[PDB]
RNA sequence: CCGAGGGUAGGGCCCGUGACUGGGGCGAAGUCGUAACAAGGUAGCUGUACCGGAAGGUGCGGCUGGAU
RNA sequence: UGGGAGAGGGUGGUGGAAUUCCCGGAGUAGCGGUGAAAUGCGCAGAUACCGGGAGGAACGCCGAUGGCGAAGGCAGCCACCUGGUCCACCCGUGACGCUGAGGCGCGAAAGCGUGGGGAGCAAACCGGAUUAGAUACCCGGGUAGUCCACGCCCUAAACG
RNA sequence: CGAUGUCGGCUCGUCGCAUCCUGGGGCUGAAGAAGGUCCCAAGGGUUGGGCUGUUCGCCCAUUAAAGCGGCACGCGAGCUG
RNA sequence: GAAUGCCGGCAUGAGUAACGAUAAAGAGGGUGAGAAUCCCUCUCGCCGUAAGCCCAAGGGUUCCUACGCAAUGGUCGUCAGCGUAGGGUUAGGCGGGACCUAAGGUGAAGCCGAAAGGCGUAGCCGAAGGGCAGCCGGUUAAUAUUCCGGCCCUUCCCGCAGGUGCGAUGGGGGGACGCUCUAGGCUAGGGGGACCGGAGCCAUGGACGAGCCCGGCCAGAAGCGCAGGGUGGGAGGUAGGCAAAUCCGCCUCCCAACAAGCUCUGCGUGGUGGGGAAGCCCGGGUGACAACCCCCCGAAGCCAGGGAGCCAAGAAAAGCCUCUAAGCACAACCUGCGGGAACCCGUACCGCAAACCGACACAGGUGGGCGGGUGCAAGAGCACUCAGGCGCGCGGGAGAACCCUCGCCAAGGAACUCUGCAAGUUGGCCCCGUAACUUCGGGAGAAGGGGUGCUCCCUGGGGUGAUGAGCCCCGGGGAGCCGCAGUGAACAGGCUCUGGCGACUGUUUACCAAAAACACAGCUCUCUGCGAACUCGUAAGAGGAGGUAUAGGGAGCGACGCUUGCCCGGUGCCGGAAGGUCAAGGGGAGGGGUGCAAGCCCCGAACCGAAGCCCCGGUGAACGGCGGCCGUAACUAUAACGGUCCUAAGGUAGCGAAAUUCCUUGUCGGGUAAGUUCCGACCUGCACGAAAAGCGUAACGACCGGAGCGCUGUCUCGGCGAGGGACCCGGUGAAAUUGAACUGGCCGUGAAGAUGCGGCCUACCCGUGGCAGGACGAAAAGACCCCGUGGAGCUUUACUGCAGCC
RNA sequence: GAGCUAGCCCUGGCCAGGGUGAAGCUGGGGUGAGACCCAGUGGAGGCCCGAACCGGUGGGGGAUGCAAACCCCUCGGAUGA
């Protein structure tokens, strides 16, 4: 049946992306978070 | 003239719809209708405000005149009677020799073809609007301003109106289609007569589809839910409402008097509604 | 081919009968009240409506076949 | 053809008296009700009185043993629409008449449907009396209804 | 109680005997026929159906008879539910 | 050495289950160390509203070619979506951007919030909506509306000519809109041709034929033709469209008005450019100078912004046109023509799937377009087939039990069982015919029955064409023929009677409940006069509503019919300027501490002093509640009647052993041979009852009862047969579980149910196919039950607070 | 975190074929005029049958599955809430 990932790259886009993530305080605190940990990533990678 | 169907299928039993009798018009004019933001009950938080809303007919608005102290001393003429969407009320294309187009609610026995003007001096004519001061006691009434050039608020639905009952000072004293007895300022706009369509009243809507098409989903009983939900939820089997009876906020329903205690404008209503 | 009739299925009318139920008639000396005939002790009657153990009562309108 | 009398019918308008309620004033110890009472109402200011307002229903005197209508029935006043009817003249038609199974229409009150309206009155209902009882008669309350519009019902001591 | 699945049915049996029938008996208020009562006897047999989830029970039609109990009220790593 | 300990390694189960749709394979020839599995050929089968083809998402090199087979592939592998390498994606016109706006988002102004932040008109962003210029063919191993060929087109810049009051983010017009139904004319697509073109073919009894088989087109600028869409022309007035306006709007007059004219699309034609089959021969070549024509069917697509009807009344903005404003009128703009200029990103491949979402090459899920032919009444249904694509990545045998899916069955026909569960039966179309009841629609496909193929003859109407032929779509009448059987295969209701519940169509517990539950039109109560009530928010601000009592919120009831009784003492809510109580505050009789004193400081009675509570009334479609004992009639029995206690009042109408009745399978009647269920009654209703509505009700229901007919493998009562497994051989090879084991029966014993203890009995060692009584077998630290001063949801006149309101 | 699911907002798209035959309209009858009757036309509907599509009624299978909800047969809706 219909499973739960559906993906869309708009979508993944507009919801964890790295401008989503500067518009908000809590979101700024995901990046901080990430950067200290040393992440590759710091926000998923959509073919955009 | 509401207008009957056989009973060709269990809800056409039942279903009557308006004549339209009276309408001459059936499409809008295009320089009068924005369109009509749909909110489903929903605030600009996002949060349902108003529940059981949505999913009724588009709908454009139609921009009506409720000042018409606007064109004081310009007379019109009465180009069309047409359908509006948004209200019980029919609406009236008028021509002013100006040039200038405007809707007007289309009060009882307005006819297309007659004039209409706005004024101290206009004729007490059923289409006029004047100062309610100029007015005659006992006219029949409606679209009334409560407050001078704040824009017609009272007596506005299909078939309603208020009478004029008297003068004290700068104040005139109306019955509001509710009953209540009220003074409201004498410089106050009213136009001549009553709303029309008067029949509205006796629709019968017939079906459960009927309410979705005007935008109104299905209503639960509190006395169907459970007790995160409402006052009236839970019990095993059917409950009675076994506490007084109350709303999903908790406060009760069935009397409680809700007006503001300490409100201005108390010194201004005569008499409350009665019936 | 038609054809007595037999068969299948579905209707119409009538008669008999049925747990139980509705009132009706009748029946020497049952129980309750007293509605009507006298202004019958609230004049009566009346169509209708509502109510009451019961006759009845009351509302509305009508009749005199009502008295003084 | 010329006249007449009339609550004949329908629509709209509109006039005063009274009742109730509301507001203002003035005023105080009861008012109401009956055969007598009680319930009820009243010092939270009633009743009685004055002024103002609101609203519905019915039209006093004239009014009669009267008038009109086929009946049921119709009553303030005004205008409009409309029916019946009688008299005069003796002008026109030339028996074109009488009745009338069916049919059709009208049909008091009560009652029913959908809206409205609701002052007074008042089935049901509550209370107070009476009574052996009192699901009554009498008294205090009182909802339909009584009123309007449309649509039904089609009964009667619809009787001379 | 770090689980010994619980009523009824179905299927499959197997055992006890305080024996329902069939076999053998004594007594009889046993003429015969048919019964009653007790003794011996477990080899085999012990039907179909209506009602109810029913076990049971009542009823219909039969029968030589239409037995009663145990096996975790036998049997859900066999089925049903 | 244990913690259902942790991490890792390795065992057991076991050569066991399985190897993922039962659409299906066989052979020959090649390659190679190795072939059921790779390549080729012939034969066979499967899909064909797809299992074919084209888009969009998502995926991201998986595409093409060479070289490979360790791992990946459920076997094999020489093959591959795998490994290594090289190559491959070409645009002014396709899609997106340099254009527009939608919800929404963001946000100069402004508003609000301890901070973070929240709002917010304009504006801006935002598309699968609006707008905008490319069609056909060829070419590569792999891209093509992109390259090439042919014929077309758009915008920008500059210039020439001609014309005009030019000029905008401003005004206006337009863009610009629903649902159902639908006309005319076309196109796409399809069928037929004795006509045209074609390699061939004559078989096995016949046919050299009006034979068979194959094909008979596509794109196209201007012009023209057919069919449609859009659009009145002129003048005068003018105060409205937030400046101006010659535009637009409004008034008047004249003319044109089923028209015309102008304009714009669609279709046809059209210079020209292409394509072009079977068969044969090696994707190619030929066929071929290929032919390219006539008739019929015909869209849901096109003309289109078409027409009609209806109520629920159906985006915006730009492009575009017009108007004018600053300005400028040596400019500018409009038209025509010429030359120049024209950027960024995507483009491979998969795409109902082995490349996307499901951990897998997973029987699941995934939006749009095309989707041929024949027959079956129609159709996207069904059977078979075209184009195209596949045989599902383990096979070979065998022909046990048993399981699955399937076929048939003597006599009987529900005897099965909780229940006809399941499976039969019925089954499409045409005609005949059809009951109670009913809200007059319905019930209805009621029921029940007859017809159905093929052949010849005659014949009616409709479409095309011509009015005919021909073609085509519906028929009708007569006479025949064959079979067991004519919707001969496939697709395609079993029916009736009678209850309960719910009016109805709908909705629901994703994944154990689809229902009698929710919703529903409708009815009632209640709040709300508008900066409404109410809701979300600390607020600003929003929703309500750009609504206004015929409206909006809350609550119960639940179409409709006939109805909905009595109680206001308690709780609620509503009304009540009195009285009682009442906090802060007012007041300050009167005290007190200290100071020499002025003073400073403290306590403080009466009394005045809100809401709330008390108190007085009202109120039931507000919360709710609607009695007991005893007696009585000229047979008995039973009480219409009476007595008395109590209550705020003592349950009315209707219904009743009921979705409610304990005793209970009540009693009686019906149906049955037999009826704890069912239906009809009765009424001592344990414990119905009137909007948590009462009693009914036509129609409706995958709801839950009861009965009957039809028919059956449900059953008596089982039998046989088919295929996929099970079984044997070759390949690959899990799992839960497991203290270790050299693991029998009885009767006892034992923590009370023993393979393991005692006594006896029985028993050579090891497997394979089967069955499930035991190992108190397994998966799961019992969900029942209790315990823990463990937790959590929920309630209230428990306690105590808080928001909110007064 | 609403790429699953629930509701709403904006903008698009989809629903083979067959059946029933409301209002209205026209004509005819009817009447003083009417109501109204009949025929034709018409094409309404939370109308009927049935694919796609959306569901998930009963049974069987599956149950270390093809699948952490699937498969087969059957069944509901299918112009509308
Ligand atoms: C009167 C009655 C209340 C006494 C009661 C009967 C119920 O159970 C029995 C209790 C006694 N213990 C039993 C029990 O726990 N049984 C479990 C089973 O669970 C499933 S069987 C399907 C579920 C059934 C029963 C569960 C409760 C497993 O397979 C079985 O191994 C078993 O664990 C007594
Ligand atoms: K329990
Ligand atoms: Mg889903
Ligand atoms: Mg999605
Ligand atoms: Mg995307
Ligand atoms: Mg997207
Ligand atoms: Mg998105
Ligand atoms: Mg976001
Ligand atoms: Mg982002
Ligand atoms: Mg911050
Ligand atoms: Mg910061
Ligand atoms: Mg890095
Ligand atoms: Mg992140
Ligand atoms: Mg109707
Ligand atoms: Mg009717
Ligand atoms: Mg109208
Ligand atoms: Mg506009
Ligand atoms: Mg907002
Ligand atoms: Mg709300
Ligand atoms: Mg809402
Ligand atoms: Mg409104
Ligand atoms: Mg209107
Ligand atoms: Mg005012
Ligand atoms: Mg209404
Ligand atoms: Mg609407
Ligand atoms: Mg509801
Ligand atoms: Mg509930
Ligand atoms: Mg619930
Ligand atoms: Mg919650
Ligand atoms: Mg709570
Ligand atoms: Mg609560
Ligand atoms: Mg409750
Ligand atoms: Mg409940
Ligand atoms: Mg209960
Ligand atoms: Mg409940
Ligand atoms: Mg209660
Ligand atoms: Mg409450
Ligand atoms: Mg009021
Ligand atoms: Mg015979
Ligand atoms: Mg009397
Ligand atoms: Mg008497
Ligand atoms: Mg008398
Ligand atoms: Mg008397
Ligand atoms: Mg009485
Ligand atoms: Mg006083
Ligand atoms: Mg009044
Ligand atoms: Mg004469
Ligand atoms: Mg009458
Ligand atoms: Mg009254
Ligand atoms: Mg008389
Ligand atoms: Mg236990
Ligand atoms: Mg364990
Ligand atoms: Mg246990
Ligand atoms: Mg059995
Ligand atoms: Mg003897
Ligand atoms: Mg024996
Ligand atoms: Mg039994
Ligand atoms: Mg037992
Ligand atoms: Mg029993
Ligand atoms: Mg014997
Ligand atoms: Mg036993
Ligand atoms: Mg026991
Ligand atoms: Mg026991
Ligand atoms: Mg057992
Ligand atoms: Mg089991
Ligand atoms: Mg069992
Ligand atoms: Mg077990
Ligand atoms: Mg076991
Ligand atoms: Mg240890
Ligand atoms: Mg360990
Ligand atoms: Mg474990
Ligand atoms: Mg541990
Ligand atoms: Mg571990
Ligand atoms: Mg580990
Ligand atoms: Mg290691
Ligand atoms: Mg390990
Ligand atoms: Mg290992
Ligand atoms: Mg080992
Ligand atoms: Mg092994
Ligand atoms: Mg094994
Ligand atoms: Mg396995
Ligand atoms: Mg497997
Ligand atoms: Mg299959
Ligand atoms: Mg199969
Ligand atoms: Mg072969
Ligand atoms: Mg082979
Ligand atoms: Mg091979
Ligand atoms: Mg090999
Ligand atoms: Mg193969
Ligand atoms: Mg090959
Ligand atoms: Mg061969
Ligand atoms: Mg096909
Ligand atoms: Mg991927
Ligand atoms: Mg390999
Ligand atoms: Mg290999
Ligand atoms: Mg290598
Ligand atoms: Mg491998
Ligand atoms: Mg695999
Ligand atoms: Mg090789
Ligand atoms: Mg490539
Ligand atoms: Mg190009
Ligand atoms: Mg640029
Ligand atoms: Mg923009
Ligand atoms: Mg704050
Ligand atoms: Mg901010
Ligand atoms: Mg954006
Ligand atoms: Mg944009
Ligand atoms: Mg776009
Ligand atoms: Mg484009
Ligand atoms: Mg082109
Ligand atoms: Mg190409
Ligand atoms: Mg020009
Ligand atoms: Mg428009
Ligand atoms: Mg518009
Ligand atoms: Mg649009
Ligand atoms: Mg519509
Ligand atoms: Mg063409
Ligand atoms: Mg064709
Ligand atoms: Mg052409
Ligand atoms: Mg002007
Ligand atoms: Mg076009
Ligand atoms: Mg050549
Ligand atoms: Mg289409
Ligand atoms: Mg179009
Ligand atoms: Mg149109
Ligand atoms: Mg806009
Ligand atoms: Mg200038
Ligand atoms: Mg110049
Ligand atoms: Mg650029
Ligand atoms: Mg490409
Ligand atoms: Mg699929
Ligand atoms: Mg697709
Ligand atoms: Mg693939
Ligand atoms: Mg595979
Ligand atoms: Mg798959
Ligand atoms: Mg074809
Ligand atoms: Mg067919
Ligand atoms: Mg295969
Ligand atoms: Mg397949
Ligand atoms: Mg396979
Ligand atoms: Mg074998
Ligand atoms: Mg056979
Ligand atoms: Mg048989
Ligand atoms: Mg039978
Ligand atoms: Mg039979
Ligand atoms: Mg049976
Ligand atoms: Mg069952
Ligand atoms: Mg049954
Ligand atoms: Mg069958
Ligand atoms: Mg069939
Ligand atoms: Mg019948
Ligand atoms: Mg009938
Ligand atoms: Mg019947
Ligand atoms: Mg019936
Ligand atoms: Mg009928
Ligand atoms: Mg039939
Ligand atoms: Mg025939
Ligand atoms: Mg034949
Ligand atoms: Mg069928
Ligand atoms: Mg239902
Ligand atoms: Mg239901
Ligand atoms: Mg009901
Ligand atoms: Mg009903
Ligand atoms: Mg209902
Ligand atoms: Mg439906
Ligand atoms: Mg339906
Ligand atoms: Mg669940
Ligand atoms: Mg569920
Ligand atoms: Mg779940
Ligand atoms: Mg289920
Ligand atoms: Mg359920
Ligand atoms: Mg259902
Ligand atoms: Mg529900
Ligand atoms: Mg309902
Ligand atoms: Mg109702
Ligand atoms: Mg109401
Ligand atoms: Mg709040
Ligand atoms: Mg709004
Ligand atoms: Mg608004
Ligand atoms: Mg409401
Ligand atoms: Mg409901
Ligand atoms: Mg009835
Ligand atoms: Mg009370
Ligand atoms: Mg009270
Ligand atoms: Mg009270
Ligand atoms: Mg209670
Ligand atoms: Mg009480
Ligand atoms: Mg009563
Ligand atoms: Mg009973
Ligand atoms: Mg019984
Ligand atoms: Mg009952
Ligand atoms: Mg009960
Ligand atoms: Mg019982
Ligand atoms: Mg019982
Ligand atoms: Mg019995
Ligand atoms: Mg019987
Ligand atoms: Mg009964
Ligand atoms: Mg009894
Ligand atoms: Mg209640
Ligand atoms: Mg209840
Ligand atoms: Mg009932
Ligand atoms: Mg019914
Ligand atoms: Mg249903
Ligand atoms: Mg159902
Ligand atoms: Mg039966
Ligand atoms: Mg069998
Ligand atoms: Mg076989
Ligand atoms: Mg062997
Ligand atoms: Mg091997
Ligand atoms: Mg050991
Ligand atoms: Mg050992
Ligand atoms: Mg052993
Ligand atoms: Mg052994
Ligand atoms: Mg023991
Ligand atoms: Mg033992
Ligand atoms: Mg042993
Ligand atoms: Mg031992
Ligand atoms: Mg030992
Ligand atoms: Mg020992
Ligand atoms: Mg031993
Ligand atoms: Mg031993
Ligand atoms: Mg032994
Ligand atoms: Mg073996
Ligand atoms: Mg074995
Ligand atoms: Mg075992
Ligand atoms: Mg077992
Ligand atoms: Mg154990
Ligand atoms: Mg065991
Ligand atoms: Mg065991
Ligand atoms: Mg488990
Ligand atoms: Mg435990
Ligand atoms: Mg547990
Ligand atoms: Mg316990
Ligand atoms: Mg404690
Ligand atoms: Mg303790
Ligand atoms: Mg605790
Ligand atoms: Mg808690
Ligand atoms: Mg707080
Ligand atoms: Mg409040
Ligand atoms: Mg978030
Ligand atoms: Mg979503
Ligand atoms: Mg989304
Ligand atoms: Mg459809
Ligand atoms: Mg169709
Ligand atoms: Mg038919
Ligand atoms: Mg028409
Ligand atoms: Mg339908
Ligand atoms: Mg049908
Ligand atoms: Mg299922
Ligand atoms: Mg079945
Ligand atoms: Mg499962
Ligand atoms: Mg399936
Ligand atoms: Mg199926
Ligand atoms: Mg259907
Ligand atoms: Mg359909």
């Amino acid at each position: 049946m219909k499973r739960t990932w559906q993906p869309n790259r708009r979508k993944r886009a507009k919801t964890h992306g790295f401008r989503a993530r500067m518009r908000t305080p809590g979101g700024r605190k995901v990046l901080k978070r990430r950067r200290q940990k040393g992440r590759w990533r710091l926000t998923p990678a959509v073919r955009k | 003239a509401v207008k009957k169907f056989k009973p060709y299928t269990p809800s056409r039993r039942f279903m009557t719809v308006a004549d339209f009798s009276e309408i001459t018009k059936t499409e809008p004019e295009k320089s009068l209708v924005k369109p009509l933001k749909k909110t489903g009950g929903r605030n600009n938080q996002g949060r349902i405000t108003v529940r059981f809303r949505g999913g009724g007919h588009k709908r454009l608005y139609r921009i009506i005149d409720f000042k018409r102290w606007d064109k004081v001393g310009i007379p019109a003429k009465v180009a069309a009677i047409e359908y509006d969407p948004n209200r019980s009320a029919r609406i009236a294309l008028l021509h002013y020799v100006d040039g200038e187009k405007r809707y007007i609610i289309a009060p009882d026995g307005l006819q297309v073809g007659q004039q209409v003007v706005a004024g101290p001096d206009a004729p007490i004519q059923v289409g006029n609007a004047l100062p309610l001061r100029f007015i005659p006691v006992g006219t029949v009434v409606h679209a009334v301003e409560l407050e001078p050039k704040k824009g017609a608020k009272l007596a506005r639905a299909a078939g309603t109106s208020a009478q004029i009952q008297g003068r004290e000072g700068d104040y005139v004293i109306l019955r509001l289609p509710s009953g209540e007895l009220r003074k409201v300022h004498g410089e106050c706009y009213a136009t001549v007569g009553a709303v029309g369509n008067a029949d509205h009243k006796n629709i019968v809507l017939g079906k459960a589809g009927r309410s979705r098409w005007l935008g109104r989903r299905p209503h639960v009983r509190g006395a169907a839910m459970n007790p995160v939900d409402h006052p009236h939820g839970g019990g095993e089997g059917r409950a009675p409402r076994g506490r007084p009876p109350a709303s999903p906020w908790g406060w009760q329903t069935k009397g409680l008097k809700t007006r503001k205690r300490r409100k201005p404008s108390s010194r201004f209503i005569i008499a409350r509604r009665k019936k």
